[PDB]
């Protein structure tokens, strides 16, 4: 008896490079026998020039998912392990590039000058390494910066239906950073990573063109896992974006990551898991699908001064089905993120674009993510819109309604018009402080509701061209000072006499 | 040297080979059936390697009459289909055999069914508007010439009548080449297309590939890739602009779901295969058009149980530039073509590309129809006279806009008796710009129903 | 005064209808999820 | 002697052991990770015995970089946390390692987190009320000494300030201690809490335990038992009243379901673990009084879909004895601590446990605030003048009652500098009995904001 | 309901496939086998008896749910306690109409049967009369008397916890209300 | 619908994994292979025809159900017989 | 009508039509109550509620619960009573007159008792 135990121990202890061989291949998985010293997440290489992740290790075989060109695999192929866990090149050379989730260039331009390499799975900064999120990530969307502010270090979910403006809100957010990038100050200068997961290739080309048309390719990287690429690339794309971002964050740069969409990150990881015969849970997702998104998103942080005081801001996007925010993946990412810009398709059709459903949308960071001028101007805005959202049932009885609340109903209608905004037109904070000021201080109150968007645009064009000192003051001091306020009220009443409405009436 | 069948279980066949002779993934294997009227050569595609020199295969033709231990020979290459100018004006099955004249394609260049999609370097976004002359399409869902268009809809909501109308509008004047894929579509409508294209003489430029729903899951999968690899020949090797119609593209992923359990994949959410977004992506990405060479895809997508939350519709929606979106709610009101004006969408519908005069009008129509759907719950219970004069006026405009989005289609000659109509885009915008500003509230509500533009609206209103 | 009384009644009836429907949509949500799981683990046990 | 890893599947690891040396379940095992970028002393908890000396473990840390056949040492006890007075003023992970200064607390007594609830004979047979000294809490939702309180917080609604307040109450009035079980805390708000309690100087009497969302569901599940084992030491060995916060108890239920699915167990109901009510029992039944000393708990509870029938909230609300709710609709009025007097409730507000006088007064305060909540529609739409003389005589009282539920509290001492007030239960009842009868109708509303009982009301009112 | 949730736990740990609401198919053969033990034996078997009061926690008063309807089909009646009546202070919160006993009335003592013999109907018709008349301006004097009688019968039937009344006192307490001495 | 229920029983006794609604994956290729084999032939095949009138029982009058919407998509038209019309005197 | 006869079939379809129209008004009835309907619908619903109640009966098995005796109604008297109800001969009797009662003579006796 005892001799068999000693001999089995010596056999297992008995375990140049190690070789495996493929024994099964199907559907993007290849089971490899051998590789006794393989580690979980190790990059395997197959003889056609193909890679796999060794994501599952059994008693006699290694369940490796395959990252591309999977048709080239066969039973009996010699598999070599590389000595390394999943890792990606990083550096400033990625700015303006499109890359696959292995950091290889896919835009067809020259090969990227890799500054360093990072493992895909290094730990997130612990509670002792972080700092409070005390400075703004200006999105340039009036319905976000005034009501659900994002601070650099926050994780803000752009949850909504299909075709509701989620990609457009994030592309406005990435375009808005140009006015900070042009000042060569690394403390203002936000960088961006747009991680496209399971987009079609032409959609990523449309987003690249929309960013080039606004100069954002000076400082934006795209990580592209187009739907052509294997489930293993759609699964790694967010971690490749997060590793490229984390290199800049740990150097003390400020980063914005957009994950578009984390719903297709989860649907690729479900595919890989179910093919690996891992036990399915709710909605067929594996047990660790929460841990997939939490270990992805929690790597977005603001660091302490001892780690250079960099930060990474996550804007995950998710596509809910029929507005069901109570589905599994929505419920996960709603519990992981710091706020939720609920986009809705009825508000989108009612003309309310960007379609943010304020009063269910929330930011848990709150006022700490706003400049003082924005807090003083917009603090009342949520109260005026909650009062209007109660009173809209009385829009048929505006004559019978009490005058004190009639002046809340017409105000709310002019604030809802004020929060509308055309795509690829992000406002600098200096301009949307003045836009929200027009509303909450009641200068719009005499403008007809249908003319409000043209009144706002023509006022900001007038103030920008002739009264730049109002914007310069707000920008350089972060406060709408009393002397700048009194001059702003004066120029609003100067302009408002030359404005002409749809009916051709006067104003005030 | 050759292999042998080991196990047979519906359309899935396991085949064992000698140690050195295992075929690569997606090779075609030939096996002979030798009983009576079933006697045929059978084509199997290698779906997996099981280990022990076994491969699991999906049969392109019914496995009835197949015997355990019959010989199986590998073709050495993937399934391949004829490509060239000479495939235009013929009908083929998924294997690339001509239905009309057996053996016709055997001297052509044959291309493998499987290939990679074009590289991301080769892609550019398409912004040319396609004019179809359908009011609802040209107003609310403007199509992209070279884009990936779709006609979503539940069972029976008229998708195949709308796609046959879209063939008749686009491919009739179109100066390039057209392909039609029949993926699990009803064979009756495959024949009514075939004789209609022969009568209109369009058949001389159209290649049809049919893998209709009487065929096993192997061919309902590989037919979409076969028709697509004829379109990819016309795109790449000839540079002549292509139309690619696909009815019904859902049947590709459905047939994948039917084999997946026999392939030993575990079932995902609502019983799809787990590979769904990787199968569908690996098909849909090939349908894109690279710079300098357009493919105008037009693919009808079935929606199981009318549930637009169903994973197959929900995954397909990512791959598309203009999604017309049919519904049983609008169909049950007789508003054939049954296009849902609020669900349906297009990426080209922006004021940079279509112009502000189109964009404003499309947005005012969507805002009115959206306020009307917000008001239908109140109108059903409290009743129209309860409402504000502004809301009640908007309802009397929305009820007219709903009907004026319906149109007498040329494919619906049999549904309506009256001949079909084409409404120019300029007349469509003028008519809806009038309607949204109330310029027709004096006309009876019925006068807008099924009518081809303003000249016909006037002639119908004065007929009532 | 009767429009007030009857429209208070119609509001309390619409609230008792929102309650009864929210309870039904919850029982259907839980049955849809339970059923979907039962079908998934049935397909895992069959393999 | 030691074991070997033989399988790894994400967080799940199977460890083979020699015939004799198989560990009992819920033992902690240590495994090496030696790849330089991911070097860890990987902690495993034994979940099942698979037979054949093999043990199914669930990993407490990411398994990335584990190698098959690496040596696994058995620690011969469960996961054990440091306990003492020395854990106060520190923050720990679920495994009992300090985050603020690594290697701290390894010299302390370690208690295994898996220990049975108090024996049936040791439990107290009657519900003693906790005299917290908050006016709103002591009157409308009396807390239970050794019971559990749901806390429905929200973004910015002062929930962290009510936490700092209740920590100050238990530390100062009862001479007690707090423990904070951060079940699945967001690492950002877990740092914002650690720095807020440090800046308030209340950290010195609190032991925090964070099971960050970064971690596999093994530690998000075990962190609630780690913090409860620190509280069980403060109750049993030091003899202190404890206040165990849990944020968020739904994420403990969720993480238990994710571990159940990782272990391969068939899901129950809407997809929870089949053991749900039994492991929620293992956590909640263990929070109780014994031998005249107690663990009170405040549990922030999420409710998925707002569904109070969903098995996770339903199993949670089968245990807890009071519900405190915070509302932005009250916080925006400046009524700190923003406890909603009408949505919040307690099972102790009955004339058998609290006095008949307490129960009468709290029912009258609820009746007045229910009338005012019904009238706030008229107040907003029509203005106050639309009400009768009796309805305005009620609203004049209701305004002053809702204001007098606000209190200057020891968490506000950080910002206002004025000391936080304790109000006795008898003084709270006697003040609201006079206030509901209208004995203070002549004072302005500003006299009732942020005031520490009736004598202090007189002091503010005469100086205003 | 917690035995049902515990037999669900055991069954799913044994991997026996679930049915409705994830309960195993034999969750009816759990409770039925349990409650059929409760019987009145004949004088051939000693004349002993066992009375089962099973409790069931419903969720939001879903009396049509799987486990509620299993136990309603086994047992001889239900005392449906409604939480809306409990929050209004009617304790015990017995919801008449939907509460019933189908073996009762044979065993109820003659005096209690004489005093209560209309009371169930007189309460059900009071609940419908009050649900109507809460949103009416005025009503006839006979209906107003029946409304006031019904409200004083509800105030008659509530009682404090741990105060069980002997039957000789219950019959008198119901006599007060049914004979109109409370008017 | 009773052929689909019989094919489910047959497939579950043969232990094939159930798809959605517990039906086999190929419950579509049960009804398509059945119904698509009836159509009017060419004059080159004697010009004969076969006309199918499949019947389906919609459990609780939902038209938007799995087996209903398969057969609605295989066939060339519907005669949806609403039980609410049938009761209000509108018969057929 | 080939099996039950023309009159019985005609009466049973008139009752089912009335109860179908009432069940298809129930979504408005639940919100607004009866009066907000049109007169042609309100006339229908008043007899629908009377028919819905006159389909009740005091059964022979019910005596062990209610104490009241059971009733048997012959087919001829059933058809006659529902013919009169659907033609609208009894709209003047209150709905409480129709609960748990066997046939026309007992409906008259109960209407006198009110």
């Amino acid at each position: 008896a005892a001799d068999i135990e000693g001999a089995i121990e010596d056999y297992v202890s008995s375990f140049r490079e190690e070789i495996g061989t493929v024994i099964d291949a199907g559907d993007g998985i290849a089971h490899v026998e051998g590789l006794p010293s393989v580690m979980t997440q190790e990059l395997l290489e197959f003889p056609g020039g193909v890679l796999g992740v060794a994501l599952n290790l059994d008693e006699h075989s290694v369940g490796a998912v395959i990252l591309g060109e999977f048709e080239k695999i066969e039973e009996g192929q010699q598999v070599k392990r590389t000595g390394e866990v999943l890792s990606v090149p990083v550096g400033d050379a990625f700015l303006g590039r499109v890359v696959n989730p292995l950091g290889q260039p896919i835009d067809g331009q020259g090969d990227i000058a890799a500054e360093t390499r990072r493992a895909l799975e290094l730990q997130a900064p612990s509670v002792v390494q972080r700092q409070s999120v005390s400075e703004p990530l200006q999105t340039g969307i009036k319905a976000i910066d005034a009501m659900t502010p994002i601070g650099r270090g926050q994780r803000q979910l752009i949850i909504g239906d299909r075709k509701t403006g989620k990609t457009a809100v994030c592309v406005d957010t990435i375009l808005n950073q140009r006015e900070a990038w042009l000042t060569g100050d690394p403390k203002q200068q936000v960088r961006c990573v747009y991680v496209a997961i399971g987009q079609k290739g032409t959609t990523i080309a449309s987003v690249k063109r929309a960013l080039e048309e606004g100069g954002a390719m000076e400082y934006t990287t795209i990580v592209a896992a187009p739907a052509s690429d294997a489930a293993g690339f759609k699964w790694l794309a967010p971690y490749t974006g997060s590793a490229i971002g984390q290199h800049w964050m740990y150097n003390g740069k400020h980063v914005l990551i957009v994950f578009d969409d984390l719903s297709k990150q989860a649907d690729a990881y479900r595919a890989i898991s179910l093919l690996l015969r891992r036990p399915p849970g709710r909605e067929a997702f594996p047990g660790d699908v929460f841990y997939l998104h939490s270990r992805l998103l929690e790597r977005c942080a603001k660091l302490s001064d001892e780690l250079g005081g960099g930060s990474m801001t996550g804007l995950p996007i998710i596509e809910t089905k029929a507005n069901d925010i109570s589905a599994f993946i929505p419920t996960n990412v709603i519990s992981i993120t710091d706020g939720q810009c609920f986009l809705e398709s009825d508000l989108f059709n009612q003309g309310v674009r960007p379609a943010i459903n304020v009063g269910v949308s929330v930011s848990r960071v709150g006022g700490a993510a706003q400049i003082k001028a924005m807090k003083e101007v917009a603090g009342s805005l949520r109260l005026d819109l909650s009062q209007y959202r109660e009173l809209e049932a009385f829009a048929a009885f505006a004559s019978d309604l009490d005058a004190a609340s009639k002046a809340q109903l017409d105000r709310g209608a002019r604030l809802v018009e004020l929060l509308k905004q055309p795509q690829y037109s992000p406002l600098a904070v200096e301009e949307q402080v003045v836009a929200i000021f027009l509303g909450t201080q009641g200068h719009l109150d005499s403008v007809p509701v249908e003319d409000v968007q043209r009144f706002e645009s023509e006022l900001l064009e007038h103030v920008k061209a002739s009264h730049s000192d109002i914007f310069d003051g707000i920008r350089e001091t972060k406060k709408l000072s009393e002397e700048a306020e009194e001059k702003l009220v004066s120029v609003i009443n100067e302009f408002k006499k030359g404005f002409q409405a749809s009916d051709g009436s006067s104003v005030v | 040297t050759a292999g042998r069948v080991v196990r047979i279980t519906g359309p899935v066949v396991d085949v064992e080979f000698p140690r050195g002779s295992v075929p690569e993934l997606f090779n075609a294997l030939h096996a002979e059936i030798t009983f009576g009227a079933l006697a045929k050569t059978l084509t199997l595609e290698v779906a997996q390697h099981l280990g022990d020199s076994l491969v699991r295969c999906i049969s392109m033709q019914p496995t009835d009459g197949l015997v355990r231990g019959v010989e199986v020979t590998d073709t050495g290459a993937s399934i391949s289909v004829p490509v060239g100018d000479g495939v235009k004006g013929h009908v083929f099955n998924a294997l690339g055999d001509c239905l009309d004249d057996p053996g016709y394609g055997k001297d052509f260049e044959h291309w493998s069914i499987h290939r990679k999609p074009p590289a991301f370097s080769d892609l550019e976004p398409r912004t040319e508007m396609l004019e179809t002359g359908l009011k609802v399409v040209d107003l609310l869902t403007p199509y992209v010439r070279g884009g990936k268009i779709a006609l979503f809809g539940g069972a029976g909501v008229g998708k195949t009548v709308l796609i046959q109308e879209m063939i008749n509008r686009i491919a009739r004047n179109f100066g390039g080449t057209s392909v039609f894929a029949g993926v699990g579509e009803r064979t009756r409508e495959g024949n009514d297309l075939w004789v209609e294209l022969a009568d209109a003489n369009v058949l001389k430029d159209t290649a049809l590939v049919f893998g209709q729903m009487d065929e096993p899951p192997g061919t309902r999968m590989r037919v979409a890739l076969s028709a697509l690899t004829m379109a990819e020949f016309f795109r790449d090797e000839q540079g002549q602009d292509v139309l690619l119609f696909i009815d019904n593209i859902f049947r590709f992923t459905q047939a994948g779901s039917e084999v997946s359990t026999l392939l030993g994949r575990m079932p995902s959410a609502v019983g799809y295969q787990p590979t769904l977004a990787d199968e569908m992506g690996e098909l849909q990405e090939r349908i894109t058009s690279t710079r300098g060479r357009s493919i105008t895809s037009m693919q009808a997508v079935y929606v199981p149980a009318d549930d637009y939350t169903d994973p197959a519709p929900a995954t397909t929606f990512a791959h598309l530039d203009a999604t017309t979106e049919l519904s049983r709610a609008v169909f049950s009101k007789g508003i054939f073509p049954a296009v849902d004006p609020l669900a349906s969408s297009s990426t080209i519908l922006d004021p940079a590309i279509v112009g502000d005069e189109h964009y404003r009008v499309a947005q005012e129509v969507i805002r009115i129809l959206q306020r009307y759907k917000d008001l239908q719950d109140i109108i059903a219970i409290l009743g129209i006279d309860e409402l504000s004069e502004e809301d009640k006026q908007l309802v009397n405009r929305a009820r007219r806009i709903e009907r004026f989005l319906s149109q007498n289609m040329m494919a619906a000659e049999q549904f309506t008796g009256q001949p079909g109509s084409t409404v120019p885009l300029k007349e469509t915008i003028e008519a809806f710009d009038k309607l949204t500003k109330g310029e027709f509230d004096h006309l009876p509500e019925q006068a807008f129903f099924l009518i081809g533009g303003l000249d016909d609206l006037a002639k119908k209103a004065e007929s009532l | 005064a009767s429009r007030r009384r009857a429209m208070k009644s119609a509001t309390d009836n619409a609230d008792d209808l929102i309650k009864a429907l929210t309870l039904a949509a919850n029982r259907e949500r839980q049955a849809q999820i339970t059923q979907e799981i039962s079908e998934i683990v049935g397909g895992a046990n069959a393999l």
